[PDB]
């Protein structure tokens, strides 16, 4: 039993714990969300298949780590699903050739939000997996640890639904023009969704986000969002109806709006949060 | 929040 990652990097085997860097592509699925498909990221083989057969199981106590430590879910191991953190030893995977074959493991998370996410930066710990290796000819029976680290920055969805982008940037035409905001949401199964806006406002109507531009800020103006011509105040939930597997636009447009006194020349910037809720 | 929107603009002189 000897393994390497997708880019060909050897995983030092047995003995001390190994730190294994993998690419992940987390997505919502029905009832659980994929965190990482390891089967495209870790490949193993047997250097003596004519005379030795290798067996590997995933041991009890394998679990998420780092920012995912408090989540539970499931592990798909060799085509079958088990609770994760693991509560029993899995069946074995057999390595019976010199040709590399996947380590057939995928990690899933049980949703706890509507459309939330947890950022995982490259270099961060994802999971701690405990493996047990045996064979078909002697008593060798050794257990060792693979610490699975992100090779790439991702946002792991924690809900039933996911968004087109977690960080959206738009630029208004020069005052007084407006700009549509490209932002959509979809769900793994049909869900009834709403959303609300968060941020600092300047006006009696709690609907004009303050201008926080750092350099040469314009005075007397902020940013106001509308959907189909209707102003959306902060902290007032907008309904999206039922969102299915195809993306639904939030329907948002950004506008300038006056906050009082003279409008003066300069830069404008506002940072506005969007939070989804089930309805 | 689940998404952050940054809106930039300008009032020209």
């Amino acid at each position: 039993f000897a393994c390497k990652t997708a880019n060909g990097t050897a995983i030092p085997i047995g003995g001390g714990s190994a730190n294994v860097y993998v690419n992940l592509a987390p997505v919502v699925n029905v009832g659980q969300n994929l965190v990482v498909d390891l089967s495209t990221q870790i490949f193993c083989h047997n250097d003596y298949p004519e005379t030795i057969t290798d067996y590997v199981t995933l041991q009890r106590g394998s679990a998420y780590g780092g920012v995912l430590s408090n989540f539970s879910g499931t592990v798909k191991y060799s085509g079958s699903s088990y609770p994760f953190p693991t509560t029993s030893e899995t069946p074995r995977v057999v390595y019976n050739s010199r040709t590399d074959k996947p380590w057939p493991v995928a990690l899933y998370l049980t949703p706890v939000s509507s459309a939330g996410g947890v950022a995982i930066k490259a270099g961060s710990l994802i999971a701690v997996l405990i493996l047990r290796q045996t064979n078909n000819y002697n008593s060798d029976d050794f257990q060792f640890v693979w610490n699975i680290y992100a090779n790439n920055d991702v946002v792991v969805p924690t809900g039933g639904c996911d968004v087109s982008a977690r960080d959206v940037t738009v630029t208004l035409p020069d005052y007084p023009g407006s700009v549509p905001i490209p932002l959509t949401v979809y769900c793994a199964k049909s869900q009834n969704l709403g959303y609300y806006l968060s941020g600092t406002t300047a006006d009696a109507g709690n609907s004009i986000f303050t201008n926080t531009a750092s350099f040469s800020p314009a005075q007397g103006v902020g940013v106001q969002l509308t959907r189909n011509g209707t102003i959306i105040p902060a902290n007032n939930t907008v309904s999206l109806g039922a969102v299915g597997t195809s993306a639904v636009s939030l329907g948002l447009t950004a506008n300038y709006a006056r906050t009082g006194g003279q409008v003066t020349a300069g830069n404008v910037q506002s940072i506005i949060g969007v939070t989804f809720v089930y309805q | 929040a689940d998404v952050t929107i940054t809106v930039n603009g300008k009032v020209v002189a």
